[PDB]
């Protein structure tokens, strides 16, 4: 009860799976070199070649 | 067919334009040749062809 700490091996494994879920989502919203990271702007703004 | 020069670009994969749009349009996937020459001592009128 008193050591927030004692349970720190499963603490550990929730906040790793929240993390990678996090940033796997964060990275919907790079570029990777693209004029945009919306798929709806490439394609209103840009001609299919 | 018979184009303007400024049309000649327009016979290709994913162009715009009167031609491109409402004449003649070549698909995205396009896979051939486009062949064009300058055509006015045959074509052209004093009076308009």
């Amino acid at each position: 009860f008193s050591t927030p700490s004692a349970l720190g091996k499963l603490q550990d494994v929730v906040n790793h799976n929240a993390q990678a879920l996090n940033t796997l989502v964060k990275q919907l919203s790079s570029k990777f070199g693209a004029i945009s990271s919306v798929l709806n702007d490439i394609l209103s703004r840009l001609d299919p070649p | 067919f018979v184009i303007k020069g400024n049309e000649v670009s327009q016979i290709a994969p994913g162009q715009t334009g009167n031609i491109a749009d409402y004449n003649y349009k070549l698909p995205d996937d396009f896979t051939g040749c486009v062949i064009a020459w300058n055509s006015n001592k045959l074509d052209s009128k004093h009076s308009g062809n």
